[PDB]
């Protein structure tokens, strides 16, 4: 939902 | 953290770095896709352990946004050798074929668009 959550799933 | 402020480098304010301030980065900044970009990649939250060791030079569009507002450079060439860190940063970590790739190489296209129409004779201003 945040930022950082969704910055996780794509360079992952 | 890179540092966007230092008495002892020269910087100034030229006709150039003005319109990468001005227009360039203002219209990248809004951008849809450059909130991957807009501050630097924490590698301890995202759980990167060897990010900073393959990316020797972190880069992100709030680094460069503050170094233009500083007066930070000397030359636009620093400023597009930057957004070039950014941009390749990303291409050396992820593979071609991550989203994350094609969102950069998107807005590296847009950059350049907009770099096209900046003044081509690079002039120093000091009036305020
Ligand atoms: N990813």
């Amino acid at each position: 939902w945040s930022w950082l959550c969704k910055k996780y799933n794509l360079i992952h | 953290g890179s540092e966007v402020s230092n008495p002892k480098k020269p910087g100034r304010v030229t006709n150039q770095l003005q319109y990468l301030h001005k227009v360039v980065m203002k219209a990248l900044w809004k951008h849809q896709f450059a909130w991957p970009f807009r501050q630097p990649v924490d590698a301890v939250k995202l759980g990167l352990p060897d990010y900073h060791k393959i990316i020797k030079q972190p880069m992100d569009m709030g680094t460069i946004k503050r170094r233009l507002e500083n007066n930070y450079y000397w030359a636009a060439s620093e400023c597009m050798q930057d957004f070039n860190t950014m941009f390749t940063n990303c291409y050396i970590y992820n593979k071609p074929t991550d989203d994350i790739v094609l969102m950069a190489q998107t807005l590296e296209k847009i950059f350049l668009q907009k770099v096209a129409s900046m003044p081509q004779e690079e002039q120093e201003l000091v009036v305020t």
